[PDB]
């Protein structure tokens, strides 16, 4: 449970560090003090906090790079003394750790976005979050509406003034002056209404057809 | 073949001793005292500022450093004392503003971002000083740098500060163009209106990155355009992100949050095609054999007593393995070779009142260095300085001048730490902040003026004496007192740590214990930019 | 550190459309052709001549390639389409010569062989235009170069175009003393007689290596020397391997078969001595996300239909990973940076007719680009082109001379690919033929002239009637189709694929499914030549 989600954090960390190391070593100076994962600040105690999912519920973990390499998390007022370590046996990992005084090895195997703790009395399913400008909906946000990019006859419309809106389909056909393009629905909602007719013009960076909100 | 076992420095200092006991206990105030004060510093603005801060949906500049750096690396933040009391009654933490340099997408890089939080983030003439300081450094090392512009404009009861001379405002520009002009690299982020200060900067700088809402790029702000032209218009029609993406151009990305634009930034940083190279033998580091905190029993907090240096350095370099050179001859001073996480340095240090044969052995070390293209570091501990009838004959200036001249002529890279008293033209000497050091740093016991307080009584009392004197009332024998007393208190307030980091006199207070890692950061930072060859004028035999 | 996750680009095109139908169709029916046009072109000169140079001994010119390489290694073979129908009734397969670059003894090199077959290896004049071609790729990619000859002379009937003129015949001599000038080595082997065209080559190269029997080194052929000295003599007693090995000393070395030639030149190339240095960072390539074949149903065979180019970029680079910039303004162009086989590079493309801002956002890419030292991948589809009364207002021209600027002036390598329809001036802008890009490819759909025929049609059309007007008796209505059907057939003639391809004016005709590959090799070839700062001229504002 909440020792459980401690373990995951660790996990992601140690993760990290190795792959921090791998790209040290191919690199020229592996010497350096920047290459150590100590994330050591001057005077202060570096912090990071993080965000895991956990079936229903989200959970803020916040992580404080203690001095002395232990590794401090706090959970709804409950904090957890951790200290871990990565080993392999022969070609998977073991996460060895203590938390608070209690010590156990699991099997740490990391997909793309989900974080699995394989042990003996059970095992444990957490969900690393997906930035919203990395899932692609940020790049639907980016336009508000549709744009012409050239000015144009439109030689008609596939979508009516209350029509239904499928992904891929073709707003309209435009043809102008040795070009033709075909303008596309910008988003699934379905149409509030059409601003252009047959046959008309529309500028560079002009409304062509409009949508309810998402 | 590096068979051969070597000497290694330093001993086991007597922990029962009285004296340790006391020493430790001086020590341990003055850094619980610095730990406090940086507490108070890096909560900011205030509570109701970071209130309405979030309340924009920003995150806090600490928030973005740490999620921009790459995460589980170390940061070293600047100067954090600045402004520390410097104003009659405005409480300006850090500057208003928090420097540092960091390795993002495995490129070391330095971050200069504003905090909209403390007075808006105007620009007080410290806050100007410090960005400078930063920039140079950049410049020096060689260094890509980032800005977090979120600041408003310059401080307007203070303008005769900022806007006019040639180290004033406006010269970060220049120093943009010449980054620019050779290849270092320059990147901007906006998440905050601007108005001519953080205007420019975008435009200055070769990529671009706003925020959708909170970014605002615009040279005149609504109420200077309306008290100006008087027309009157939001930020907005002049600024956003997406007014000025599509027709503008200024803004070369297009972010939504906060986040988007770090993730963004990392991407930028990973596209840049630059590799480190080094040009210096390197070798595996181990830890010195003495814990580090013992400095503190063998230091103390009073002038006064004396600890030698080889103390301190057995502490310090890598497995305690040191080999002096030309030891017997000028023991007053030390020099001599030495590694630091596998990088080779040359040790200079003090151990007493400079003599002509300490100057001498010193210049002969410096040609050596330079020759063999070795960094170099100071620990200047000049509790007194070469004065004298039989030492001015033979010329003990003239050698202070070697001294002189081999330091400046130097061009390997330089760092100086002030471990103990600093005082006199010594400070000249052994690389003083003058003398462009890569870096500078004081422990939180070292006082640092021209004289100390008694000498400057005394002579004042003489010199008025003699010329009262001369004037018929001679400087009576009262008043002496009365006179020494002002001297004696003001430079003790003009030799306080903080005094001195209140402005940018020195680039931060460390404590003890963390001495050796800075040092490292320190010089892996600087071998970034490429040794180059060290010309040295006239040698006055 | 590189664990941040990037956007890829393009998506899965929709099969089941009819348009994907229809363009798969097209592009296969293209594909198919030009496969059977080069089988038939490898034949070579045809049986006969096949029959008597196998009669002789010798080994077929491919044969002596395939022998030459190091084994199991690609070759990019060059121009194949040379003389394509291009002489009025005469075949010439390949131009009468193979050239090409391949790996031999782990170093890149460009091999050029004549192939004797085809019309006794005279050399025609795109024969010379083709092999000064290959010279000069090799100077720049500064690769060395290995001669295959077993050519007659300069073809008698077309003197004109051969001797005289300066890019003419015998500056390949000039070719070569500058190669050997600075260091780029050259390497000459001898399989057959040679009377003044294949005789100064051996001379003129360092090493030289001839076959026992088969290979006569002479200046002039046992004819010239009897019809202008009146003395007759076989070319063995000018030639031989033997005869000129013992007293002559114009050959190197003396070789049996043709298999003992080409084990001899992988010996010294071996012993050449060269090492090949990058200067760009490299990271571990992957393959696109999507399948490449795709690209037919995506572009079709017709002009007028418009594909996005950030489709065929997710087709081509490594991961389908890429970074526009400045993506929202100039929407017309698009810019960005991406990896290709561990390479970076800046890949720049067109979507439609060009504007102002278009020609900034170019301009300001490729400064980037060249203060960076990254390649440069054009990708043209010049539809239409930059024409307006307000476009001409606000310089629209002069916003183009600032494109034909920066990328004249750059000096990183550059490489471009006609996907699409090249047209007007734009061929100038993104790095034509004649702003020397390191190579140059066409897809066989591409038509490449100065104008659209129809444009040409209208305009001819517009002039004959005003001037004929101020005559008296304009332009008729009658004739008008009369005029334009002739023009637009010529055009269509000369903006064939093939057309161009049978002349020099580009590098080859790839299919778009190969298309990956091919670049990779040109890439690695190119960063043979170190990169070099790049200047530029007056920026006219
Ligand atoms: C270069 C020039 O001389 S132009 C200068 C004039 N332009 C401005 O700076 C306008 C004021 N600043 C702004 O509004 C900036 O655009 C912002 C958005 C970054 C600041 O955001 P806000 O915090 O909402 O601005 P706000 O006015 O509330 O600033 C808070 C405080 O900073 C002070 N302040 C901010 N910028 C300046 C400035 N340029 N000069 C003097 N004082 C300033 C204000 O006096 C204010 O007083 P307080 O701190 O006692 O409350
Ligand atoms: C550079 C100068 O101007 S020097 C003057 C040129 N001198 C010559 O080349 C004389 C001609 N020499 C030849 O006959 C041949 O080139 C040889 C002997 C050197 C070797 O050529 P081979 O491959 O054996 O061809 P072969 O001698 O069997 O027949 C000659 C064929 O090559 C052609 N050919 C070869 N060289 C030339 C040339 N320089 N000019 C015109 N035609 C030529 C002939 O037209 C003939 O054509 P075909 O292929 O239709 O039969
Ligand atoms: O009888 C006329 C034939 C012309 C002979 C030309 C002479 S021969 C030697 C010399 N070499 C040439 O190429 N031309 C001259
Ligand atoms: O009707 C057919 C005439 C062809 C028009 C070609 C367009 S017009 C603007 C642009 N500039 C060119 O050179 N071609 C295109």
């Amino acid at each position: 449970a909440k020792e459980s989600l401690c373990q995951a954090a660790l996990g992601l960390i140690l993760k990290e560090k190795a792959m921090t190391d791998t790209f040290t070593l191919q690199a020229h100076d592996q010497f350096s003090p920047f290459s150590s994962s100590s994330g050591r600040r001057l005077n202060i105690s570096y912090t990071r906090n993080m965000t895991l999912k956990d079936g229903k519920n989200n959970v803020a973990i916040a992580v404080t790079y203690n001095h002395d390499g232990s590794y401090s998390m706090q959970i709804e007022d409950k904090t957890f003394q951790v200290l871990g370590n990565l080993y392999s046996e022969g070609d998977c990992t073991y996460l060895k750790c203590s938390v608070n005084g209690v010590a156990s090895k699991a099997k740490l195997i990391i997909l793309e976005n989900t974080i699995y703790l394989f042990s003996k009395e059970g095992s444990i399913e957490i969900d690393i979050p997906v930035p919203k400008y990395l899932s692609s909906v940020s790049s639907q946000e980016t336009q508000g509406g549709p744009l012409a990019p050239m000015t144009g006859t439109i030689e008609k419309v596939f979508v009516k003034a209350g029509d239904k809106v499928k992904a891929g389909d073709s707003l309209m056909v435009m043809i102008a002056m040795k070009m033709e393009h075909t303008i596309k629905s910008p988003k699934d909602g379905t149409v509030k209404k059409v601003f252009y007719r047959e046959g008309a013009q529309a500028n560079r960076h002009t409304p062509l057809v409009e949508f309810e909100e998402e | 073949y590096h068979g051969d076992s070597v000497a290694s420095l330093g001993t086991q200092p007597d922990l029962g001793s009285a004296l340790y006991q006391e020493n430790y206990k001086q020590m341990k105030a003055l850094v619980n005292q610095l730990h406090e004060r940086v507490e108070h510093i890096k909560l900011g603005g205030g509570e109701k500022a970071r209130a309405l801060h979030i309340s924009r949906g920003k995150l806090l500049p600490r928030e973005r450093i740490d999620n921009l750096i790459d995460p589980g690396s170390p940061f070293l933040e600047l100067s954090q004392f600045a402004g520390y009391q410097l104003y009659d009654n405005e409480e300006v933490p850090g500057g208003g503003i928090i420097t540092g340099i960091g390795r993002v997408s495995g490129v070391e890089c330095m971050i200069i971002a504003n905090d909209a939080t403390v007075k808006g983030g105007a620009y007080y003439p410290v806050t100007v000083k410090k960005q400078l300081r930063a920039q140079e450094i950049a410049m020096q090392n060689r260094l890509p740098c980032i800005y977090l512009v979120d600041s408003g404009g310059a401080y307007l009861p203070r303008q005769a500060d900022v806007f006019p001379d040639r180290d004033h405002f406006g010269r970060t520009f220049y120093n943009q163009a010449i980054m620019s002009s050779k290849n270092i690299a320059q990147i901007a982020v906006v998440m905050g209106s601007c108005t001519a200060g953080g205007a420019y900067v975008p435009a200055m700088a070769d990529e671009n990155i706003i925020v959708r809402k909170q970014g605002t790029i615009f040279l005149a702000g609504p109420p200077l355009v309306k008290a100006a032209t008087g027309e009157e218009v939001s930020a907005e029609d002049l600024g956003g992100a997406d007014l000025h993406c599509r027709k503008s151009g200024v803004s070369d990305h297009w972010a939504l949050d906060d986040h988007h634009a770090l993730h963004l930034t990392r991407k930028v940083v990973r596209n840049l095609n630059y590799q480190k190279k080094l040009d210096v033998t390197i070798e595996p580091s181990e830890e010195p054999l003495f814990p580090a905190d013992e400095l503190y029993g063998i230091v103390g907090a009073n002038l006064k007593r004396s600890f030698d240096v080889r103390e301190v350095i057995a502490r310090i370099v890598d497995g305690s393995r040191f080999t002096e050179f030309k030891a017997f001859y000028g023991d007053t001073l030390v020099t001599g070779f030495a590694r630091i996480f596998g990088y080779p340095v040359g040790i200079v240090g003090n151990n007493g009142v400079l003599f002509s044969e300490s100057a001498k052995k010193g210049t002969h070390f410096v040609q050596l260095c330079c020759q063999r293209n070795i960094p170099l570091l100071f620990l200047q501990n000049i509790t007194g300085f070469m004065v004298g009838r039989e030492y001015e004959a033979e010329g003990i200036a003239k050698d202070g001048a070697k001294m002189v001249a081999a330091v400046a002529c130097a061009q390997v890279p330089k760092i100086t730490l002030i471990i103990g008293g600093s005082y006199g033209a010594g400070n000249y000497g052994m690389c003083g902040r003058a003398y462009s050091p890569r870096f500078l740093y004081i422990w939180p016991n070292a006082r640092i003026s021209v004289m100390g307080g008694e000498q400057a009584a005394n002579v004042l009392a003489t010199i008025t004496k003699d010329q009262r004197a001369r004037e018929g009332k001679q400087f009576s024998s009262a008043d002496e007192a009365a006179l020494k007393e002002p001297i004696i208190k003001k430079f003790e307030e003009e030799g306080n740590p903080y005094y001195s980091s209140a402005r940018v006199w020195d680039d931060g207070i460390i404590d003890p214990a963390d001495t050796r890692l800075v040092l490292g950061l320190s010089f892996s930072a600087a071998l970034n930019a490429p040794i180059e060859k060290t010309d040295f004028g006239i040698f006055r035999m």
